[PDB]
RNA sequence: UUACUAAGUCUCAUGUACUACAU
RNA sequence: GUGUAGUAUCUGUUCUUUUCAGUGUAACAACUGAAAUGACCUCGAGGCUC
């Protein structure tokens, strides 16, 4: 008898286009004998992976790498004191640090060290889905949505060396939005928002962690309870000019906070709102913050659910004392973008979770901090600014779309 | 607070007692050290480990306890700084690396307990110890305290306390602490490189020669720690280092050369040539060292310079080759072990740069010399050069001279010199196709070394013949095969087991290079002669005999009567589970060819009949033989006869069948997929059988079979196999319960959770308090292996649970 | 272990280090003690390495091992490979 | 001895993998594990996350993700009720 | 190999977010688009045929705006061969009928509102039955005819208790149906004339959340999952014999002789076997995307083997090609088996050379095994994954020749031949 | 005590159930009966094999005494090793023969009985009689 | 035309295997 | 062809304080505590019995 047994041949004709992860490192040196430039980006969708360069002000396919056959749940580049190779975490729990290399006549992706963690599946205990690397590249940190957090201390030698994992386990605390604060080599410090899994009331509390290179463990530092409305954390780099004390930006829904590590300074600045507020209007939120610093001027870009792109700068408030202030303003906005990067060049790569990734070069850079009209301050935390969006697109200029 | 003394007895409970009972003492003392008294606590903790009875594990436990006490008693550890500094100092200077590591850890913990000011006030007045050992211990203690309490945290205090001119003691102790910190930190001297060089440069032009030597040693240690890159700070003292090479005298020039040897490889490419030319005025001139401290330093400096890319091979052949060959390349160091190692290493490192032919045609005299002492080192260096470079740089006259020297060294092997034995094979491999024209020389050498009838001599000759067997016999000669086989099978009854193993290895190499009947010993005679040799209990002898019997049936699978091969297989079946894994691998490697040459049906019937005999102490190995005989054509020749052996009514036989089926499946990953359906009617009577043993081992079959056959598309058969398993979940006993759990987990992979779930769900809670405890085991393992995999399969509906999830019903 | 019951395991997050097994225990998958088609080298937490105890056979806990232990292909699919740190703390 | 080890491995596996029904587990305890894992995978796969984002119609996708995160805790229902 | 397509399409953002896409049965390709507004409920309809779109009437606008109409689900129907109607289901739970017009050398689309009908359910799924609209309520399947002043219920079929809602459904030549669920899986129905009802004749094995569903054949069904499983099921030959040898009218009531086992499964397990048959799993696969649309094409660029191509939500398009003969799937299966553990083979070679003198995930770059990743939710059954064997093409000649030595079969060159054969010949 | 006496009647539990005939008297003491009825009565779940609540260790069966030891699958019985080796109270074979039996002859071959989605084997059951039954419904016709 | 189910626990005996241990 | 200790498994045999309450059990079982004595009526059951 003929066996039915339909034999199907699966092919991926066009590969998954929703880009969930990106990294800013400089991986391969191509077409140039000796060149080192930080401008390049590698972007990953789950299985599929791609590597783009710009260097021209216009984005370029470099090579579409072979199918990894896994779910990449986070990807972050690491830079150590060298060719910058990206640390990649996926299902199987393996922390896989891969370097993009030129082999034969094509670019192939080589793996250096993969460390077994959890098991093979997409899990809550699985220390993936939340990942970040020390901006100086000294240590990589993975965490889990709920159970536990692991942080490896990365060291380079004639062969790469991953230090033994540093474990912290909080049973009932569901972790969300890992954001690591840069440091001067003092000590790595990462910040999370822990929502309690088992509780009578909904409680979302931020928590700070300082990994101690001396004692080789992660230390709970400041546990600050904030309203359940909390959304995300971003890292303010220094505030060295104003008054180790890191400061974080906690995006809430209808307003923004920034908090000290020592709790000395908690600044509430209400996020402005559109003029139309069409039909259903949420309290919104900010989906993606990012930081940039040049010439003593550091501003951050935080975009709302409507796509409104905002900046923050810090003012000493010379009249009172030297103390931080927080100043919102308005930009060209954009469509909703999952993640934002900035080259050493003035190019700002906007990775949209919606449809298309597109790159910019900013010139106007936005309104000056002097104007009291359109800019909000931490002077009075209770205040509201209505603004009509601008389709004229003055501040940002689209260079390339994907 | 006398109970803290009893806590010392509790410390005994941490030492003498159970692991949890021992860790409980530390966990309790961690929350009680603050309420115990720093004085008595230290007075009871320090002498406990200070005694010589502190074992390795005891030392580790004491170190952990002291670290916990310091972490609890941070400020209280200040008054006790004079105690641990007097206790941890000698332990840090111990012989074993573990002792020094524990001492350094204890010192770092004591430093981190108090502040840097306490460590400074403790280590500063300790410089009055006029004893060199006490001074070195204090310097190492200060270095360890600075390596953990911050290098720049103690850098200014040390630079302000050592930059004075009190006496030579402080000036020496400063450089000593600097070198100790640079050695303890390691690669962490990059940022503090210039910060330390700024304070260490005060000794490069110091008046006292001792301070200058200490500064040179510290600079060399820093260059070795911060090597190879990062020579920027090295330029701060690079000029004096390159100038004073031929300026100091005795110890000063020695220290300068020792520092330059480390600074040269880390230097750049431009200034490296100038530094080498400036140092050669005092290096090549003083190549002949009156003592060993100068000779070893010069050898290390020459090796480091050869490693550097600055001085090319031309400069080495011009100004480095003649001096190195005159003052160093000689038999004047035939007894200095350290010198014999250092010169050999330097020559091996420099041969790759100066060309192997440049030394292969210049070292053909030290090996052929009558002095066996220097001849051993010469042969070692020659073998190292041949292994590093290879056989390219080999001239005709040079090759002839090397062959003559090797033959003279092997013939004049008056002592047990394994260097020549190890280098003969390397030289034969370097010969390659040239060994054919040089055949009769090595042939006569091996004949004279084999017919000598000396035990160690015959062993070395057999080893050298087995090493160079494939190069000589495989030269397409067909003339030396008989001359080799006649002498090979002659000394077959050697009482020495090592000589017997060497002869067996040589015969195996000959049989691999020779054929039937090209081999000199007849197959019909070597087979019965080698048959009783396999019965010997010698490890190496049996390991070689197994491979010999296997290779005997390689090209020629016949050369035997079937009864002889069957007897050999029956004899070797008992050695398939020996202690040494090499014999276990050789047995399986030989039995495959043995069964391929004998026949499938005969070997299968023999193995089946052997199942009932050889009761279950070594019976399972016979089953492995069934699984080892079904790897040449697959398990389609072993399985049918197995199934009949299961048709046999005897229990123990059926068990051996089911287990043999398990193992034969785990040894084949991709094979069982096609064989799965023929198995299920056998497991039909297995899983249904009343005996918990048959149900157990059948489940063990389903484990491997399901794991390796999972995803093939046989789930419909797997569904059956499971449907018979589910009723066995409630079966008790540890073996049955774990075999059945593992079986069901294997079924989770072949079926996927969904159906396996469906069973687990319909039994998931239940009132029975027993059924529940049983199924929640399977659901625990399922939750361990799969979570996301089970997510879609939770039978949860809005009426099933209150909250449910509002987002599952969303449809777009 | 799979056979001897009283043997206790470690089960922590494995580090970069690789566990050693003695020539006597060579070839066993540390979970199932199987000799077939090994896959990935065992990795143990740093807490099981440190000093002399690092040299011990992760299986028999007594002898000093030269060889690395590998998981089999059945345990690598069962995921017990990634379960945690295999070691035998109690001698049994 | 063997079962006694299975108790310890029950404690360890329960610690790592959180909810594992041992013998007696309340429907509130277990259903919470169900909800937590289902939401966990809905937000965990960028795929299903993108899906729930559109079918729900939220203005941004991270609203859906952090929604699921918040939805993991029981009090989030009353939290929505208090808005 | 990387692209296999070209995409023909200040800041530009449209307030209208698209909803669904439709095409007329009679016109071979005429594609009608329906969008929504983010804001007050609003819609637009943009029809295109041939090169670019159409004008609306004599107006400049190329699209139509529908105020207060939002579309939860929509499908176009032709009640008569000469008339073309459009079907909207509003979130107000109202069924709206329209009429499409093509002006033909004045050519333009003219949409015309006909009727208004209230609906109990949201109507997540509807399709074209013969002469009729075949729609699915939440619980039940209604078959609407064409009435005037509004459309009428011609027949209603009450679902088995298991089905809560119907995500999607599809028909086979008007005789048969496959009806999907949110929670539960596909269940096939048959239309019985003069019985005026669909009778379920088969259940499905396991619980699967089916987003989109199609027919390859009469007896087999394609389906995807909310979670990314791509599967295909087949009715058992025991059922195919019965339905081939019997009329549907005898299924619900009347004499149909079922083997002893089926009835014993009815009284023994009434919940699972209520539909008295079960789908034996035929093909199963996991594509990490969420498949939006399956389409079964009798030929892909004239190729003989008919393929099925799917577009995923996160975006992707992929195909399942049935392999003729056997040694096609034997060679393909062997190549996939090679590339599966190839990383482990490299690790064992790299291990042996270290015994005589590269991590484990070297070749895969990630720890996931192929069979493990592609298995995932449920093990792949007969489907061999070509996306793996394609990676064999990029590897260097040394690596490829290192891998193919495990086969007594043909050389690397013929391997690459068979691999590249699929895109050429099969599409 | 109070919780044991707090239990709702099984018929009170039937109304919550879409397929009430599966629920049984012992479901009254289900600690979460409203839930257990929903799970047990969910579509595709396969009720626990009923050999629990019996202390017979699942096999005391009198029928187990009369079960046949084994029967070769006829395709393997073609290989003739049955005559070569007598299992009931050496035989040279061909590699091509055995290999072809499993592959050439027996590729499409499958066991005749197997079992279905929810088939569960109770102690008193014997599949063989049902195999001859299914085969007989096939051969014999009016 | 008979619409398919019986032994259990205890006690004191018989039947039969077995496990460490010694000549 | 023996002895020491010990185990398992048949089969035979037999039904342990009538009740109450608690534990326990899926329900049993099992376990834990106490104790009615007297009178009458109908066909081992029965009593808004005293």
């Amino acid at each position: 008898a003929k066996d039915d047994e339909l034999y199907l041949y699966h092919l991926t004709l066009k590969k998954q286009t929703n880009f969930v992860h990106s990294c800013i490192g400089h991986f391969v040196d191509l077409e140039a004998g000796s060149k080192r430039e930080q401008s390049q980006l590698c972007v990953a969708t789950e299985t599929h992976l791609e590597l783009y360069d710009t260097a021209d002000g216009e984005l370029k396919l470099i090579a579409k790498f072979q199918n990894l056959f896994a779910t990449i749940t986070s990807m972050k580049s690491l830079d150590l004191p060298w060719p910058t190779f990206l640390a990649l975490t996926s299902d199987s729990g393996n922390l896989s640090i891969v370097q993009i290399i030129m082999h034969a006549g094509a670019l192939r992706l080589k793996t250096l060290v993969n460390q077994p963690l959890t098991r093979t599946t997409l899990r809550r205990v699985s220390p993936i889905s939340y990942m970040e690397i020390d901006p100086n590249g000294r240590c990589i940190i993975l965490s889990s949505v709920e159970q536990n957090k692991l942080c490896f201390l990365v060291d380079y030698a004639q062969k790469l060396r991953i230090s033994s994992p540093l474990e912290i386990i909080r049973p009932h605390m569901v972790t969300l939005d890992m954001a690591v604060v840069d440091v001067n080599f003092n000590n790595p410090c990462f910040v999370t928002l822990e929502i309690d899994n088992a509780a009578t009331q909904l409680s979302v509390h931020l928590i700070f962690y300082v990994l101690e290179l001396g004692l080789n463990h992660i230390v709970k530092k400041a546990d600050y309870l904030v309203n359940p409305s909390a959304n995300f954390v971003l890292s303010l780099p220094d505030l060295s000019r104003y008054n180790f004390n890191p400061f974080v930006v906690i995006g809430f829904e209808n307003h923004i906070l920034v908090k000290d590590m020592n709790g000395f300074f908690s600044l509430k600045v209400e996020i402005p709102k559109r003029s139309i507020t069409n039909s259903r209007h949420k309290n919104v939120t900010i989906i993606s913050g990012i930081v940039q610093k040049l010439k003593n001027d550091f501003f951050v870009l935080l975009q709302s659910n409507h796509g409104d792109l905002f900046k923050l700068t810090v003012s000493p408030d010379t009249n009172d004392r030297n103390r931080p202030l927080v100043q919102l303003s308005y930009f060209d906005t954009i469509q909703n973008s999952h993640q934002l990067h900035i080259f050493k060049n003035g190019y700002l790569f906007a990775l949209s979770e919606m449809n298309n990734n597109f790159l910019f070069q900013f010139e106007k850079l936005g309104v000056e901090k002097n104007d009291f009209s359109n800019v909000l301050t931490s002077k009075d935390p209770n205040k509201s600014l209505v603004f009509e969006p601008s389709i004229k697109l003055q501040n940002l200029s689209i260079l390339s779309q994907q | 607070e006398k109970k803290e003394r009893t806590l010392s007895m509790l410390l005994l409970k941490i030492k003498n007692g159970n692991t949890a009972s021992r860790r409980t003492s530390m966990r309790i003392l961690t929350d009680k050290a603050v309420t115990f008294g720093p004085e008595m606590i230290f007075n009871r903790l320090l002498p406990i480990l200070l005694d010589r009875s502190l074992e390795d594990q005891e030392r580790h436990l004491m170190i952990k306890t002291i670290d916990r006490v310091l972490y609890q008693l941070g400020d209280l550890t200040k008054p006790y700084v004079h105690k641990i500094l007097v206790v941890a100092a000698p332990l840090l200077i111990d012989e074993d690396p573990m002792v020094r590591s524990t001492g350094q850890e204890i010192i770092t913990n004591l430093s981190t307990v108090a502040g840097l000011k306490t460590i400074l006030t403790v280590m500063r007045p300790d410089i009055e110890n006029e004893d060199e050992y006490v001074r070195n211990v204090t310097s190492r203690a200060a270095a360890v305290v600075a390596k953990a309490l911050g290098v720049n945290q103690l850098l200014p205090f040390i630079n302000a306390a050592c930059h004075s001119r009190k006496s030579w003691k402080a000036r020496h102790t400063g450089i000593k602490i600097v070198q100790q910190i640079g050695i303890l930190l390691g690669i962490g001297v990059l940022n503090h490189l210039t910060g330390l060089m700024s304070c260490i440069k005060d000794c490069l032009m110091d008046d006292h020669v001792p301070v200058r030597i200490v500064t040179a040693h510290t600079l060399s240690t820093l260059a070795e720690n911060s090597y190879p890159y990062g020579i920027e700070v090295f330029n701060v003292v690079l000029e004096p280092l390159w100038k004073g090479i031929r300026s100091h005298r005795g110890k000063v020039l020695s220290s300068f050369l020792k520092a330059v040897g480390s600074m040269i490889p880390l230097m750049d490419p431009e200034y490296a040539g100038y530094y080498t030319t400036e140092a050669m005025r005092i290096i090549r001139r003083e190549f002949d060292s009156p003592d060993d401290e100068m000779k070893k330093t010069i050898l290390l400096v020459l090796q480091k310079c050869s490693a550097v890319e600055s001085i090319t091979p031309k400069f080495l052949r011009e100004e480095i080759a003649p001096e190195f060959f005159q003052k160093f390349w000689v038999r004047r160091v035939a007894l200095d072990r350290p010198l014999n190692k250092v010169v050999t290493y330097t020559t091996v490192t420099l041969a790759k740069k100066l060309g192997c032919s440049y030394t292969i045609d210049k070292l053909l005299t030290p090996l052929r010399d009558e002095a066996e002492p220097f001849r051993t080192m010469a042969v070692h260096a020659v073998t190292r050069t041949v292994n590093l470079l290879g056989t390219a740089d080999l001239d005709e006259r040079l090759e002839t001279r090397l062959i003559d020297a090797l033959l003279i060294a092997f013939q004049e092997q008056t002592n047990s010199d394994s260097i020549i034995f190890k280098g003969f094979g390397a030289v034969t491999v370097s010969l390659d196709i040239r060994m054919k024209p040089f055949l009769a020389p090595i042939v006569s050498t091996i004949l004279n070394h084999l017919k000598h009838k000396t035990p160690l001599v015959r062993q070395h000759a057999a080893d050298l013949c087995a090493i160079l067997i494939p190069v000589i016999k495989n030269c397409h000669e067909f003339e030396m095969l008989n001359k080799l086989n006649i002498i090979l099978y002659e000394s077959l009854g050697e009482v020495y087991p090592e000589v017997l193993g060497s002869i067996i290895n040589a015969m195996y190499c000959i049989t691999s290079v020779m054929d039937l009947d090209k081999l000199q010993p007849p197959i019909n005679q070597i087979l019965p002669t080698l048959t009783p040799i396999l019965r010997n209990k010698h490890r190496k002898v049996e390991v070689n005999t197994i491979k010999f019997v296997g290779l005997i049936g390689k090209l020629a699978p016949t050369y035997a009567p079937p009864k002889e091969w069957m007897r050999i297989c029956f004899e070797l079946l008992e050695l398939l589970k020996s202690t040494n894994k090499e014999i276990r691998r050789s047995a399986n490697a030989t039995f495959g060819f043995i069964a391929e040459a004998i026949g499938p049906h005969d070997v299968l019937v023999a193995l089946l009949n052997n199942l009932k005999v050889q009761e279950r102490q070594l019976r399972v190995c016979t089953a492995v033989a069934i699984g080892i005989v079904a790897k040449v054509c697959g398990p389609y020749n072993v399985l049918p006869v197995i199934m009949n052996e299961y048709t046999t009514p005897e229990t123990n036989v059926q068990n051996g069948v089911l287990k043999a089926m398990s193992f034969m499946f785990e040894y084949i990953g991709n094979m069982s997929k096609d064989y799965i359906y023929f198995i299920t009617p056998l497991l039909e009577d297995a899983l249904t059988d009343r005996d918990l043993v048959h149900r157990q081992t059948a489940s063990n079959v389903i484990t491997h079979l399901a794991l390796n056959c999972s995803g093939t598309g046989h789930e419909d058969a797997f569904i059956h196999l499971m449907n018979l398993l589910i009723p066995n979940i409630f079966e008790t006993s540890p073996h049955a319960i774990m075999r059945i759990l593992e079986g069901l987990e294997a079924l989770s992979q072949a079926l996927g959770p969904g159906l396996f779930m469906n069973y687990i769900w319909a039994g998931l809670f239940h009132p029975a308090k027993n059924v529940r405890k049983a199924f929640w085991r399977v659901y625990n393992n399922m939750y361990v292996m799969y979570q996301d995999a089970m997510v879609p399969f939770y039978p949860v509906t809005p009426d099933n649970n209150e909250e449910y999830i509002e987002e599952l019903d969303l449809v777009l | 272990s799979r056979h001897q019951f009283d043997l206790i395991m470690c089960l922590k997050q494995p580090g970069v280090q690789t566990g050693l097994l003695c020539e006597k225990c060579d070839g066993k998958c540390p979970i199932c003690d199987s000799y077939v088609r090994p896959k990935r080298k065992v990795r143990v937490c740093e807490n099981c390495s440190f000093g002399k105890q690092a040299k011990n056979c992760i299986i028999c806990n007594l002898n000093v091992g030269v060889n690395d232990a590998f998981y089999c292909w059945e345990c690598c699919r069962l995921g017990k490979d990634k379960d945690g740190c295999p070691r035998i703390l109690n001698l049994g | 001895a063997e079962k006694q080890r299975q108790l310890k491995l029950q404690k360890i596996y329960k610690q790592k993998y959180i909810g594992l029904g041992d013998e007696s587990t309340t429907r509130e305890q277990w259903q919470r594990n169900v909800r937590n894992d289902t939401l966990n995978t809905l937000q965990g796969h960028s795929a299903s996350l993108e899906y729930v984002s559109l079918s729900r119609g939220d203005l941004s996708i991270r609203d859906t993700r952090i929604h699921l995160l918040k939805s993991m805790s029981p009090g989030y229902k009353a939290y929505l009720r208090e808005e | 190999l990387d692209n296999w397509f070209h995409v023909h399409e200040m800041l530009q953002i449209s307030t209208f977010r698209p909803r669904t896409i439709l095409s007329f049965p009679n016109n071979p390709k005429s594609i009608l688009f329906i969008d929504n507004h983010s804001g007050k409920k609003q819609c637009r309809i943009s029809l295109q045929i041939d090169g670019e779109c159409l004008k609306f009437g004599s107006s400049d606008h190329l699209y139509k705006i529908l105020d207060d109409i939002d579309c939860v689900s929509a499908a176009i129907i032709d009640f008569t061969r000469q008339a073309d109607h459009l079907i909207i289901c509003a979130g107000d739970k109202r069924l709206l009928t329209y009429k499409i017009l093509v002006n033909k050398d004045k050519l333009s689309f003219d949409i015309e509102l006909l009727h208004q009908t209230e609906i109990i359910s949201p109507i997540h799924a509807m399709l074209k039955f013969k002469n009729f609209l075949l729609t699915a309520m939440g619980s039940t399947i209604v078959l609407y005819g064409l009435g005037k002043k509004q459309l009428l219920r011609r027949s209603v079929t009450q679902t088995p208790v298991s089905i809560t809602k119907i995500v999607s459904m599809h028909q086979w030549n008007y005789e048969r149906l496959a009806v999907g669920d949110i929670h539960e899986s596909v269940t096939l129905f048959i239309w019985d004339p003069a019985g005026n009802v669909f009778i379920p004749y088969v259940d499905d094995s396991v619980k699967r959340h089916v987003t989109v569903l199609k027919f390859l054949d009469e007896a087999t069904v394609i389906g995807a999952d909310r979670y990314g499983n791509a599967w295909t099921l087949r009715s058992p030959p025991e059922c195919e014999k019965i339905m081939s040898n019997h009329d549907p009218s005898e299924l619900s009531n009347g004499a149909i002789k079922y083997p002893l086992d089926v009835i014993t499964l009815q009284q023994k397990l009434p919940n699972t076997y209520d539909c008295k048959f079960k789908f034996q799993l035929l093909n199963h696969f996991f594509v990490n995307d969420i498949i939006t649309d399956f389409h079964i094409l009798d030929s892909l660029s004239n190729s003989d083997r008919p393929g099925c191509i799917y577009m995923g939500l996160q975006g992707t398009v992929g195909c399942f090609i049935p392999l003729l003969s056997k040694g096609n799937v034997f060679m393909m299966g062997n190549i996939e088996n090679i590339m599966a553990e190839a990383d482990d083979t490299f690790y064992l070679d790299y291990e042996s050379r270290k015994k005589n003198n590269i991590c484990e995930g070297s070749c895969s770059i990630l720890g996931r095994d192929h069979q493990e990743y592609r298995s995932y939710y449920a093990p792949v059954r007969k489907v061999i994954d070509g996306d793996l064997c394609e990676n064999f093409l990029r590897l260097s000649l040394n690596e490829q020749e290192f891998l193919a030595k495990n086969l007594k079969s043909v050389q690397v060159e013929d391997i690459i031949q068979t691999i590249n054969e699929v895109r050429t010949n099969y599409m | 005590k109070r919780r044991k006496t707090e239990k709702p009647s099984l018929s009170q539990l039937k109304s919550q159930v879409p397929y009430p005939q599966i629920i049984e008297w012992y479901d009254c003491d289900a600690r979460y009966p409203g839930l257990l009825a929903s799970i047990k009565c969910t579509k595709n779940v396969i009720p626990v094999p009923s050999h629990w609540q019996s202390k017979k260790e699942y096999l005391s069966g009198r029928s187990l005494l009369g079960k046949r030891p084994f029967e070769l699958p006829d395709i393997i019985k073609k290989t003739n090793i049955e005559q070569m080796r007598s299992t009931l109270p050496a035989l040279d074979l061909d590699y091509k023969k055995l290999h072809d039996v499993f592959f050439k002859i027996g590729a499409n071959w499958k066991p005749d009985h197997l079992l279905c989605f929810g088939d569960v084997y109770y102690e008193n059951r014997n599949l063989f009689e049902e195999t001859n039954w299914k085969r007989m419904v096939d051969h014999k016709r009016p």
